[PDB]
């Protein structure tokens, strides 16, 4: 059971977001917090997503670090199969 | 700005009077990501019949082939009509005099016993 | 496939895990209904090999609805209480249950009275008349009734002596749930008639 | 054909116009019909510039009421466009009614069987009904009270059936009619109580006006978007578009869970406090939220057993959360689309719940799927209320029109047509005998129900009228509207009459009968709810804007 | 007239899932599901090929609108 | 942005875009960090009042004039 011992410790961790932030997001979608260790984990897979797009976003950057632009995010997103739009209208 | 002036006449014209600031960059934000879901679509139709200017029978078609999937609707009066008369012909039933709490089969309900994990 | 990284291939690998864990179309009447459809297109003939190409494309479809609807179908199949690493929270269907046994309670209280009253009006000398009279009359025959019953239940008595592998089962709000939550037939007249069947 | 509908349309308007000023107001009312319906007719043909022409020529001279359908069908003007709207289609394909008197129609059949407009008159015999009425011609006054919809001021065989709108205890029905739910000892056990307030309730009449006792919300960032409260003041909900539903005690007592089922198999049944004995004072709040919805609530509806509060909202399901253990039960997923109210029975067995799918169903709390499906409208169902004997449901919409519809059969019995906006607001007397529908033209109208006929128009208000409620006796209809206003009407000198011409002549009265107007600080008007002492009770949320 | 004979469906499953058995009303639901899917395909398949100008309604035609509405990526 | 497949978020509302005309489409990474957050405000409470009292209107702070 590696992922419930990962909950289990959850306790005592706190992730980048809190839960006073993740936890509002989930009650305007119906999820109550019902345990603190599960907001938790919900707010470390919403971490690792962001994280991931941001590190492949920064591949993209070194081969072309620093500033992270938008054609910086159009290919790192391209292999996720999602298509970011520019303003342009702004 | 140019294209955000005519989103506010676009407005008026329905008689919303009044409106949040953010709503006329995110329905600019809406028509930017519509247009550029039509013409990519529309290079790919062109590519097909193996042109090389993307005319207006391109974009005849990248319109009507995402209208069918994107854009839906309410059922139909004669699908909702039809599903009435098939649901209204049936009689109420009876009720049990003291059956409790009047609820559905307990796989339809919200009602188990709703566990969660021992803190170790 | 065209994504290197795509996320419906991380979806569809994850999931088959999930499940371990716990078509081919007939190519003689499809031809024809391909045919029938191009008759208001006018495509008048078709390709050898599409039919069955068009056969491959029907059974991924299902084969990932089927695949969808199975890691549905075995989420109900999961008992917390056969582990002990999990813990009740709340059992509402047990607290409806008691409120259940009160409305039987009340009932059984109302039926106690009613035999009381049916005590009461036994009786009937021309004192109550009407009301004493049909209280006692009701309660006489279903009173005879159940006597005759007990007395034939020890007739019964002497006569008597003497003669003498868990299949996971997908239901329709298995499918209903992985329709609604996919982009096609979320808002189609398939899933919105499936809400009455 | 299609280039010559400028010239078949003016034509009409031309022997309209020049006609006696009798017959010339109820020749105006196939202005509106006749331009939509060549005008679709024109987009479906794919004749877009013809179509574009036409709008531009004749918009101007429809009735001010029509400009929001003007402007949907302004936007309409290729094919596709319209072939996925699904109101416009239904407006094809059907009838208008258009009841004109027998006076008038001498006049306009003896100005279309001649073959000079051949084609006028055969658009008319195509796209519309006539009802016909034997009696004098309406006044203009008279018929801009009535009309207002699409397909709309419908026939009198509609308005004819024999409608049981009496209470239960020769217009009533049976008690056997529906199969209705028994009257529990602690369900008789309510009423004891409530004849204990009907002997303080006050005769409010026009003399002794009411007080209002206004519940506002005071923070409310989250945008409050249903209100209900028990029939005794004793529970307040508010539904939230942060897709909560908030249960607060008005009452000096404080919301209770009832105990565990380990707290409960060790207490015994059968004692005379058993409830009292159930009750968790651990879980003790003067606020109890409940999470679940994914989406903002926009009914609310509690039973009249104080148990089984109901909520529906943007996701599309229903929603039934006990009062006794504060949980979700039952989500009755039925619509695919947002359920804009629902409504318990007055007996709290059925419910009907009306969405964005133009239907309005009927559910009993033991089926997953529904009894009855009200599928007449052309519009969002916007409102579903009850009748007192719950044999019959009303459902206004956002085609502009309201029904009646019998809970047996599922047929619809009346249609009251004669607003000029959505209907947000229906309400019955306590009689059974009239029901008052609000919309968003800021009229109140009062309709008979044994007759099918509107019996008084209401004027007062500005904004859409949101909240409508009878008193507990009847006397004062109390109206709430976005003006931040609770009008009050009298509700018995408004009714103080009880045909074949299908309409009575509307008396333009709503001076007299405004007994008073209180204006709200900022606040909109969201619910109005009558204690049994005849109280009035307000609820809305304070929004500076 | 039926193309798919509710036996090869079985084994979709069986494939899937040894121990699993649909209802007779799923297994209904997903016949009808499969045929709405043959004829959306088709008739958007036969508007490409009506726009490259063919009465052949070639695979190119077919595999081209599991790529861009539905995301299958059938192998040609 | 878009996504194809459509199954990381299914129609789940991100909030929108939060940008403007006049903005300077250029910012420091650590600016965003060490500005304050805003106050979240109170939470939602039901006060009561009187609009009328037998017919008249109270002069009291929850009333307009």
């Amino acid at each position: 059971t590696p992922l419930v011992d990962f909950l289990m410790q959850l306790e005592d961790y706190t992730p980048t977001i809190p839960d006073a932030v993740t936890g509002y997001y989930l009650n305007r979608a119906g999820f109550e917090a019902s345990d603190p260790r599960i907001i938790r984990l919900i707010s470390l897979a919403a971490q690792k997503f962001i994280s991931d797009i941001a590190n492949d976003a920064l591949q993209h950057c070194k081969m072309k670090k620093y500033t992270l632009t938008m054609e910086d995010l159009t290919p790192a997103l391209s292999e996720y199969g999602i298509n970011v739009k520019k303003p342009h209208y702004f | 700005p140019k294209d955000a002036q005519m989103m506010a006449q676009i407005l008026k014209d329905m008689g919303i009077t009044e409106y949040e600031p953010r709503v006329i960059n995110q329905m600019l934000e809406f028509a930017f990501r519509y247009v550029t879901t039509i013409l990519d679509d529309a290079k790919i139709y062109s590519s097909h019949a193996k042109k090389a200017t993307v005319d207006a029978d391109d974009v005849r078609l990248a319109i009507q082939c995402r209208a069918d999937q994107s854009f839906t609707s309410p059922p139909p009066r004669d699908f909702l009509l039809d599903i009435a008369r098939q649901r209204n012909q049936t009689p109420l039933p009876l009720i049990k005099p003291y059956s409790g709490p009047r609820l559905p089969p307990d796989r339809y309900c919200l009602t188990a016993p709703n566990y969660r994990l021992k803190s170790l | 496939v065209a994504s290197m990284a795509g996320v419906n291939l991380s979806e569809e690998s994850a999931r088959i895990l999930a499940t371990n864990s716990e078509t081919f179309l007939l190519q003689a009447p499809l031809q024809r209904r391909i045919l029938e459809i191009g008759k208001k297109h006018g495509i008048t003939e078709l390709h050898p090999d599409v039919v069955s190409y068009v056969s491959h494309a029907t059974q991924q479809r299902l084969q990932n609805l089927v695949e969808k609807i199975s890691e549905t179908a075995q989420q109900k199949n999961f008992s917390y209480k056969d582990d002990d690493r999990y813990e009740q929270a709340s059992d509402v269907r047990a607290q409806l249950k008691f409120f259940e046994q009160l409305d039987q309670i009340e009932k059984q209280r109302k039926d106690e009275q009613e035999r009381e009253i049916l005590m009461r009006a036994a009786k009937s000398r021309s004192r109550q008349e009407d009301p004493e009279q049909l209280r006692l009359k009701q309660k006489a025959k279903e009173m005879q009734q159940q006597e005759l019953a007990q007395m034939r239940q020890r007739d019964a008595n002497l006569t008597a002596l003497a003669a003498i592998q868990r299949i996971t089962r997908v239901n329709l709000r298995d499918l209903i749930f992985c329709l609604e939550n996919e982009r096609e037939t979320s808002h189609s007249l398939l899933l919105y008639k499936a809400f009455l069947k | 054909d299609p280039t010559m509908y400028e010239e078949y349309y003016s034509g009409l308007k031309h022997f309209i116009e020049c006609s006696l000023d009798c017959h010339r107001a109820e020749l105006s009312q196939l202005f509106y019909p006749l331009f939509v319906h060549m005008y679709l007719e024109l987009v479906y043909n794919q004749h877009e510039n013809e179509a574009k022409s036409f709008f531009e020529k004749f918009h101007g001279d429809q009735e001010c009421y029509y400009q929001d359908d003007l402007r949907v069908l302004s936007s309409l003007t290729k094919k596709e466009h319209m072939k996925g709207n699904e109101t416009m289609l239904d407006f094809r394909t059907s009838k208008f009614v258009l009841r004109i008197s027998r006076d008038s129609y001498q006049l306009l059949k003896r100005h279309l069987q001649e073959k000079q407009n051949n084609q006028i008159w055969n658009i008319v015999q195509e796209h519309l009904y006539i009802d016909i009425f034997d009696g004098m011609p309406r006044s203009k006054q008279q018929i801009d009270a009535m009309v207002g919809s699409l397909a709309g001021e419908a026939k009198r065989e509609a308005n004819k059936s024999k409608v049981f709108f009496g209470l239960l205890k020769p217009n009533a029905p049976p008690q056997n009619r529906i199969p209705l739910p028994e009257l529990k000892d602690s369900d008789k056990l309510d009423k004891i109580m409530n004849m204990k307030e009907t002997t303080k309730r006050v005769r409010l009449g026009p003399d002794c006006l009411p007080s209002i006792c206004f519940y506002t919300f005071l923070n409310a960032y989250q945008g409050l978007t249903a209100v209900d409260v028990t029939d005794d003041s004793s529970l307040i909900a508010g539904g939230f578009a942060d897709s909560t539903v908030r249960v607060w005690s008005v009452t000096p007592k404080k919301l209770r869970s009832v105990k565990q089922a380990s707290d409960l198999s060790l207490i015994d049944k059968e004692s005379d406090d058993v409830l009292e004995r159930i009750m968790d004072e651990k879980t003790a709040s003067e606020l109890k939220i409940l999470y679940g919805h994914s989406g903002p609530v926009y009914g609310a509806s509690f039973s009249p057993d104080r148990n089984y509060l109901l909520s529906s909202s943007e996701d599309g399901t229903v929603r039934l959360w006990s009062l006794q253990t504060f949980t979700c039960l039952v989500g009755y997923k039925g619509h695919n689309y947002p359920v804009w109210d629902t409504q318990f029975s007055p007996y709290g067995y059925y419910f009907v719940s009306g969405g964005h799918d133009r239907v309005a169903r009927l559910w009993a709390t033991d089926h997953y799927q529904p009894l009855r499906i009200f599928a007449g409208h052309l519009a969002d169902v916007n409102c579903t209320r009850f009748h007192p004997n719950s044999n019959y449901v009303a459902t206004g919409s956002a085609d502009r029109t309201v029904r009646l519809w019998d809970v047996l059969n599922g047929n619809c019995v009346r249609i009251f047509t004669g607003h000029k906006g959505p209907i947000h607001s229906l309400t019955f007397s306590p009689n059974g005998r009239f029901l008052a529908t609000g919309a968003t033209d800021g009229r109140v109208l009062l309709w008979d129900i044994g007759h099918g006929l509107m019996v008084g128009e209401l004027k007062g208000h500005t904004d859409t009228v949101c909240s409508l409620r009878f008193s507990r006796d009847g006397e004062i209809l109390a109206s709430g509207s976005m003006d931040n206003t609770v009008r009050l009407w009298d509700a018995i000198k408004a009714f103080e009459d009880l045909t074949a011409t299908g309409h009575i002549n509307l008396p333009e009265n709503s001076q007299e009968l405004l007994l008073g107007t209180y204006m709200t600080k900022s606040t909109p008007v969201v619910h109005l709810h009558f204690t049994r002492r005849n109280l009035v009770l307000a609820a809305g949320a304070y929004s500076p804007q | 007239n039926q193309v798919l004979t509710k036996k090869k469906l079985q084994d979709l499953v069986r494939e899937v899932d040894p121990n699993e058995q649909l209802d007779e009303d799923v297994e209904e639901m997903l016949l009808q599901i499969a045929d709405d899917f043959i004829e959306s395909v088709v008739t958007a398949a036969c508007q490409l090929a009506r726009h490259r100008k063919s009465s052949t309604l070639e695979v190119k035609d077919v595999q081209l609108h599991l790529e861009r509405q539905w995301n299958m990526w059938i192998p040609g | 942005f878009h996504a194809q497949e459509f199954i990381p978020f299914r129609f789940a509302s991100g909030g929108g875009r939060e940008l403007y005309f006049y903005e300077e489409k250029e910012v420091d990474l650590s600016d965003i960090i060490n500005t304050p957050l805003p106050r979240v405000p109170l939470d939602v409470c039901l006060k009561a009042h009187w609009l009328s009292i037998e017919g008249c209107q109270p002069a009291i702070p929850e009333n307009p004039p």
